[PDB]
């Protein structure tokens, strides 16, 4: 507001409390992080395949 | 139906017992009365507000003779007004009838002049998600200003 032909403006703080779980989602991902895998099958050649 | 000036200091010089049937008190109460009511249009242009009325224009003389522009409706309190300010010039007291009704008057004025402004909201106060501020409107957070 002009506050006597001034400018000043709204204090704003920040207090970051929605970040805590997020953090620890992510972390719980980087723990065990998982890939692909190229099961076999039932057949005479399939296992060297695979591998 | 259109209103003179004058018509108000009739009101007021007969509301109390100096024109009914006796002397109009001289031409020169009446040009000093006019003064006045122009002063006290000129001081309520502050505190009860502007109500229209028409004042003189570059010369002097308003004369009882120009239209007030004021409607039927305000007569009676500005007359008492009026009267409460002139009964010193002739050394009398008022009684409490008359005050009453000047205080009647009065208030009825005021009745029909009220704002009650209303507040508005602050400028850094969130509007929520449900007014979906995304597509429908813009500008999340109010203006607050304008």
């Amino acid at each position: 507001t002009k506050l006597d032909e001034q400018f000043e403006k709204y204090p704003k703080f920040e207090i970051n409390k929605v970040a805590t779980e997020l953090n620890r989602i992510i972390a719980e991902y980087r723990n065990n992080r998982i890939t692909v895998k190229f099961r076999p099958g039932d057949r005479e050649a399939s296992e060297e395949l695979a591998n | 139906l259109t209103k003179g000036e004058i018509v108000l200091f009739a009101l007021r010089k007969f509301a109390i017992a100096s024109n009914a049937s006796l002397t109009d008190v001289e031409p020169q109460s009446i040009e000093d009365g006019v003064n006045d009511l122009e002063d006290m249009m000129s001081e309520w242009m502050i505190n009860p507000g502007d109500i229209g009325y028409a004042f003189a224009t570059g010369d002097e003389q308003p004369l009882p003779d120009d239209e007030s522009g004021l409607p039927r409706k305000y007569k009676h309190a500005v007359g008492y007004q009026l009267l409460l300010r002139m009964l010193s010039d002739y050394s009398l007291e008022p009684t409490p009838q008359v005050l009453s009704n000047a205080q009647r008057s009065y208030d009825a004025l005021m009745t029909d002049t009220l704002v009650v402004p209303s507040m508005r909201r602050r400028g850094d106060f969130p509007v929520g998600q449900g007014n979906k501020y995304d597509v429908f409107t813009s500008d999340r957070y109010y203006p607050g200003d304008l």
